[PDB]
């Protein structure tokens, strides 16, 4: 039963979690819709 | 002294049907993974 804890002080699993989900990267707001910027 | 007779019975009769039937079914199952960018020189980025 693990959370975002254990996940979190694990630095290949909370590396994994930042790169997954774009956390680093902001949005560009175009025309067409959000996009994640790369 | 004489008798006649006569009869004339005519009949007609017409049926037509006309059946049309259309089905169309579209499925599309999309699983993407992200995005892949690369840099055109009018960016002015380092990586090109």
């Amino acid at each position: 039963g693990d959370t975002l804890n254990d996940v979190i002080q694990d630095p290949t699993r909370r590396n994994k979690l930042i790169n997954d989900n774009n956390l680093l990267k902001g949005i560009i707001m175009g025309r067409d819709g959000p996009v994640p910027s790369s | 002294f004489i008798t006649a007779n006569s009869e004339y019975s005519e009949s007609s009769s017409f049926k037509n049907t006309e059946t049309e039937k259309s089905m169309y079914t579209s499925s599309r199952y999309l699983f993407p993974q992200g995005r892949i960018d690369f840099t055109t020189p009018d960016s002015g980025f380092d990586d090109v």
